[PDB]
RNA sequence: GGACCGAACCGACUAAUGUUGAAAAAUUAGCGGAUGACUUGUGGCUGGGGGUGAAAGGCCAAUCAAACCGGGAGAUAGCU
RNA sequence: AAACCGACACAGGUGGUCAGGUAGAGAAUACCAAGGCGCUUGAGAGAACUCGGGUGAAGGAACUAGGCAAAAUGGUGCCG
RNA sequence: GUAGCGAAAUUCCUUGUCGGGUAAGUUCCGACCUGCACGAAUGGCGUAAUGAUGGCCAGGCUGUCUCCACCCGAGACUCA
RNA sequence: AUGUCGGCUCAUCACAUCCUGGGGCUGAAGUAGGUCCCAAGGGUAUGGCUGUUCGCCAUUUAAAGUGGUACGCGAGCUGGGUUUAGAACGUCGUGAGACAGUUCGGUCCCUAUCUGCCGUGGGCGCUGGAGAACUGAGGGGGGCUGCUCCUAGUACGAGAGGACCGGAGUGGACGCAUCACUGGUGUUCGGGUUGUCAUGCCAAUGGCACUGCCCGGUAGCUAAAUGCGGAAGAGAUAAGUGCUGAAAGCAUCUAAGCACGAAACUUGCCCCGAGAUGAGUUCUCCCUGACUCCUUGAGAGUCCUGAAGGAACGUUGAAGACGACGACGUUGAUAGGCCGGGUGUGUAAGCGCAGCGAUGCGUUGAGCUAACCGGUACUAAUGAACCGUGAGGCUUAACCU
């Protein structure tokens, strides 16, 4: 049973699991669209709309948080510098989710999650 | 969950004094020797708080003659009179369960000077 | 009594 | 544990009678590129409900 | 929550020092004694010059738990060790002249009322 | 005599001025419109049918909406049909609130039982498991045997095997009615009942008293 | 110092796994010896009723109360 | 060692040399360097059950052929 | 058939008998001698140290168990 | 080649009944027994010793029943005993070796085709189609019992002791549900901390070391937690007890007739259930075109039409292996985000002050906070299209025209 749960393992621990999402939420952030799978792409909403809105009220406090979640700086300046002001009057829903096909090499359905003001 | 917020609100006493763990308080619990009701004390330091409303709860641990002695009181419970907190102490943790295995100098806590 | 052996194993014989 | 018969052509296609493929019930047309596309993805040319909305 | 082979305490001045249940009494495949409940009891330590002896076979009454008792509004009532009293085993009445530590109302009744009368605190 | 259908809203506890916690359930019973009446001379039996709650109307099919349209009730979220004692009478149209309870002291609550999906013997019939230890191969949870030999060289039917748990309909008999608020619409009843928060119970007075 | 604890190295006491194996003997966790009657490389010698054996009928190319290959040979088979 | 011995691009076997940093008695062990790799099916799901693990109220060998397995102990200095 | 040892890696009867240990001990320890069928280099009796050796007891410890629960991974299940 | 003792797991039947239920007789005062009859609904120890089954012993229990099922159950587990190879003792034998014996050690394979069983779908049927609600043939589950108190120290009895019948309470074991409480878990939450590597460095953080090791802990799941259950009643009976009553002027429970009578039986309680092909009932909804041909009929074909509803797809769920089932799809709270709260952790970072410094204090119950609660269209749930048709056979009756 799951009764209530949340979150997807993916066929990963947990570690790899935090790892991935960290690399795939700078990927997002810095290419503002990607191409994954579907469930990784539902479960990164969980990860990057947590990240933009903590950009959005700038201070030391706050760049360290982010900069404890994704591990780069180039990735921290653009969420400060760039993403949290150009969403500063949007309440949630930074990304969408476009189902497109699916993947040659093992049928994975894929989608392009990008963020919603590219 | 209005429905069953304003069933435990209604039942929610009012005049719960403040208290932290590592607090020394005093409960006065009702006992019923058959007719007659009277008050009985038990006082203890506090070793766990369950903040969840109506049914908040708060474990006291006391040495009784001998014997380490826990009650958990269900705060909003009528048979509870009063509380009172005799002592504040200063700890870190929520939960101090680490007193259990703790005796005498040990099992003793520094109070908050404020 | 017992009426059978405790099972074995075969000696190893080329395969096909 | 292993059959003691050979089992039948017969019951061999019965078996399979759940075997088939279902064709995509209707693929949906864009109202601006006018391709066909599964519902709810976007077209092969990057549109999706009339609007253009991946380069390539 | 006391079962076969579980050791106990003795709260009272028998003699005993340690004592062990070896039979959960009043029913078929009974699993466990808590406070009130009357078990069967070696006793493994004794001083010596009680009223008991090591390996005597008697019955006692479970008067703390660790396990502890629930009262009627839900609150608990634990205790740092697992102690009872010793009885005689035909009369089921007290040994010992004197009890020590605290027990519960859990006893109040006319068959434990020596034990409550006897005890420094009730609780 | 008839029943009321109700949703689970949850547990609390009701503290009495003695100093006991009534552990509680939480029913909420809003007015049970009856949608049917059946006859004898139509029907082959006496019962009421009634629905409660309210249904968004482009959910309602047309085939449910002339029903209801027919007692000249509002479409509700279910029907459900309760069989009528012989001095008991109903009109199509009527409300049945809450206060119907007002004097009974014990109800039967029938409710669908959280779903466990498929489950093993031992979660499902309290299967003792196997040894942990002292050799035991890949037996651990596993069922046993599950008949005897060549007599009767079958397994009997209703012997007992893992599968689907739960989820499935289930009454709780004889529950004490600790309160009942006619203007919140509540009935309060000391003790579990069947079912998630949220689901549909059937609230009927007590069959055995 | 056929001394002690303990890696490499040499072993193989227990358990689980594996048993159409990852493997025709292993893996994992523990285990014994670890300056010696130690261990290991290269080359050499001993040959089948023969060798070699701190001896288990052990080992002698995944084969051993008599190796393997070829021959007597289509042995013989009151048996299937 | 995917190229050698193992029928395989096989969790096995294969003699010699070199051996950095921090912690450490250490060639143990942890994390790293030089350097090298992610093990040639993937994607989902989050049932029973099996495997390998983590934690567990109260009890503590009552288990069992048997404490099998697990849990536990675990260092240095001084006293003893 | 001596010394020594003896219900024993030997005792059938046999769970012998007595004592100890346990609430309860066909095992264990100490005895007795009625040695079915010990016994002196195919050695007798003892024996500190040693043992992945056999039996028994205790403390500690624990999911071994009372009686299982939940969780993390690998499979199982679905798709290619 | 039909694997063998015992254990474990899982059972199932018999009744020659261990307990509980009903009854006759008693050398049955009472209590408590003895014995026989009826009765198979449910129930029917844990340990010590031993490979044991058994047995003895300890301590329980209402009771610790007797048997059948390949001495039930190794393609379910174990492998202690017993049938391999090593070794030794006693004994027998010149010996190899052997045993009315003993002793230490010693590989348990199988991915389930068919039957069966537990679950769960797909097809078609049920005679126009569709959405619901039902009836209930039939099937299954359940059915144990202690102790105390009252009746009453009454009946009984010289006393000692000590009831029936009836009523109330509280337990044990078992079952169902549930998570309000008490707790477990909680590698998705917070914190402490060892070693090391990194982010230029400080400060702050992150990786790795079993989640590195730990301490707490939300939701969910859950038991040790806490609600509920076994029934009453009814019908027909067993053994048994009778009433009236002849055959047989009497007598006689029986032949006619009538009445009682048990956990057994049939119901009553709970669940499944119309593939109940004997395919049932009720309510509601939908469809009211044209034409052609043929071997002329429940015929075929073309055009037009496409309903009710369904399915697909998408967002999903205390539903779930997959199917299925439930919610929702902008006329929208279905999921995610976002906002507020709650909960958990326990006073962040930065700065300032004190201190030689470790650190402390203030800002500060701070900061962070999963699965929870309440809001909120910010993101994603598309205009469509697909399936399903176009008034539903014959015969006979009755009622209408
Ligand atoms: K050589
Ligand atoms: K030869
Ligand atoms: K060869
Ligand atoms: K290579
Ligand atoms: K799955
Ligand atoms: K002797
Ligand atoms: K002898
Ligand atoms: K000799
Ligand atoms: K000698
Ligand atoms: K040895
Ligand atoms: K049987
Ligand atoms: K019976
Ligand atoms: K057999
Ligand atoms: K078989
Ligand atoms: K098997
Ligand atoms: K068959
Ligand atoms: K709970
Ligand atoms: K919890
Ligand atoms: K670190
Ligand atoms: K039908
Ligand atoms: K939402
Ligand atoms: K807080
Ligand atoms: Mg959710
Ligand atoms: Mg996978
Ligand atoms: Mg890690
Ligand atoms: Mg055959
Ligand atoms: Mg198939
Ligand atoms: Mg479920
Ligand atoms: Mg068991
Ligand atoms: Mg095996
Ligand atoms: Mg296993
Ligand atoms: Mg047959
Ligand atoms: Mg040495
Ligand atoms: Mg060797
Ligand atoms: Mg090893
Ligand atoms: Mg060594
Ligand atoms: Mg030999
Ligand atoms: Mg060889
Ligand atoms: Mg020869
Ligand atoms: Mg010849
Ligand atoms: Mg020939
Ligand atoms: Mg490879
Ligand atoms: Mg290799
Ligand atoms: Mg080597
Ligand atoms: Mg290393
Ligand atoms: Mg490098
Ligand atoms: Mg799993
Ligand atoms: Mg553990
Ligand atoms: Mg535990
Ligand atoms: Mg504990
Ligand atoms: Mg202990
Ligand atoms: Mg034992
Ligand atoms: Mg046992
Ligand atoms: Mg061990
Ligand atoms: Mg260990
Ligand atoms: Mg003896
Ligand atoms: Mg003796
Ligand atoms: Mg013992
Ligand atoms: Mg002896
Ligand atoms: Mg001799
Ligand atoms: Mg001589
Ligand atoms: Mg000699
Ligand atoms: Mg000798
Ligand atoms: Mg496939
Ligand atoms: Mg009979
Ligand atoms: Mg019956
Ligand atoms: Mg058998
Ligand atoms: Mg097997
Ligand atoms: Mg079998
Ligand atoms: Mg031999
Ligand atoms: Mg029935
Ligand atoms: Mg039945
Ligand atoms: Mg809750
Ligand atoms: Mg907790
Ligand atoms: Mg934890
Ligand atoms: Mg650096
Ligand atoms: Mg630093
Ligand atoms: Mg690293
Ligand atoms: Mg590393
Ligand atoms: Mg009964
Ligand atoms: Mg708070
Ligand atoms: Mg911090």
């Amino acid at each position: 049973m799951r009764h209530r749960k949340s979150g997807r393992q993916l066929n990963r621990n947990s570690s790899h699991r935090q790892a991935m999402f960290r690399n795939m939420a700078g990927s997002l952030v810095r290419h503002e669209i990607i191409k994954t799978t579907l469930p990784k792409a539902k479960e990164l909403r969980r990860v990057v709309e947590p990240l933009i809105t903590l950009a959005k009220t700038d201070s030391v406090a706050n760049r360290r948080l982010a900069f404890a979640r994704t591990r780069d700086n180039e990735i921290v300046a653009k969420l400060f510098n760039e993403l949290g002001p150009r969403f500063a009057s949007r309440a949630g829903g930074y990304t969408r989710i476009l189902k497109c096909g699916f993947r040659a090499g093992d049928n994975a359905p894929m989608a392009y999650i990008e963020l919603v003001d590219r | 969950s209005n429905i069953i917020k304003q069933l435990e609100q209604e039942q929610m006493k009012q005049d719960v004094p403040s208290f932290r763990p590592g607090d020394t308080v005093e409960v006065k619990v009702w006992v019923v020797e058959g007719s007659k009701k009277r008050l009985q004390a038990f006082e203890g330091v506090v070793i766990a708080i369950r903040n969840r409303g109506l049914h908040s709860a708060f474990t006291v641990r006391k040495i009784s003659n001998g014997e380490g002695v826990e009650r958990v009181f269900q705060t909003h419970s009528p048979v509870v009179d009063s509380i009172s907190v005799k002592r504040r102490g200063a700890v870190r943790k929520a939960k101090l369960y680490y007193l259990r295995e703790r005796t005498g100098k040990a099992a003793r806590i520094k109070e908050r000077l404020n | 009594p017992p009426h059978r052996p405790r099972p074995r194993p075969l000696p190893w014989f080329p395969p096909r | 544990a292993v059959q003691q018969n050979k089992p039948t052509r017969s019951k061999r296609g019965m078996r399979r009678s759940h075997d088939a493929l279902t064709a995509v019930t209707s693929l949906s047309v864009d109202k601006t590129s006018g391709e066909k596309h599964l519902r709810h993805h976007i077209t092969a040319d990057g549109y999706y409900r009339g609007r253009k909305v991946i380069a390539k | 929550m006391i079962q076969e082979q579980t050791m106990l305490n003795v709260a009272d001045n028998s003699g005993a020092r340690r004592v062990m249940c070896i039979k959960v009494l009043g029913g078929s495949h009974r699993r466990y004694a808590g406070v009130g409940d009357i078990i069967k009891i070696t006793i493994k330590e004794a001083i010596p010059r009680g009223k008991v002896k090591k390996g005597d076979v008697l019955k006692a009454v479970v008067v703390r738990t660790k396990k502890g008792v629930r009262r009627p509004d839900g609150s608990v009532i634990r205790f740092d060790g697992n102690a009872c009293v010793l009885l005689n085993n035909n009369s089921e009445q007290p040994i010992g002249t004197r009890i020590f530590g605290p027990v519960t109302r859990e006893l109040r009744s006319e068959k434990f009322m020596k034990i409550i009368s006897l005890a420094p605190e009730v609780l | 005599m008839i029943g009321l259908v109700g949703k689970k809203v949850g547990m609390t506890r009701i503290f009495t001025e003695d100093g006991v916690s009534i552990p509680v359930t939480v029913i909420e019973v809003e007015a049970n419109r009856v949608t049917q009446v059946k006859d004898l001379a139509n029907d082959g039996y006496r019962a009421i049918q009634v629905t409660t709650g309210a249904k968004k109307a482009n959910r309602v099919t047309k085939p449910e909406a002339g029903h209801f349209a027919k007692a000249g009730v509002e479409a509700g979220r279910g029907l459900w049909e309760f069989r009528l004692a012989e001095g008991e009478e109903f009109t199509v149209g009527q409300s049945i609130s809450v206060e119907l309870f007002a004097d009974v002291k014990k109800v039967d609550v029938t409710g669908t039982s959280k779903g466990k999906g498929f489950a093993g013997t031992v979660k499902r019939w309290n299967f003792r498991t196997q040894d942990a230890t002292h050799g035991n191969s890949l037996s651990h949870r596993v069922p046993g045997s599950i008949g005897q030999n060549q007599t009767p060289g079958k397994v009997f039917k209703g012997k007992k095997m893992a599968g689907q748990m739960g989820n499935e309909r289930v009454t709780v008999q004889s529950l004490d009615v600790v309160r009942v608020d006619a203007e919140r619409n509540l009935l309060l009843v000391k003790g579990a009942v069947p079912g998630a928060t949220g689901s549909d119970l059937i609230v009927k007075p007590a069959v055995k008293a």
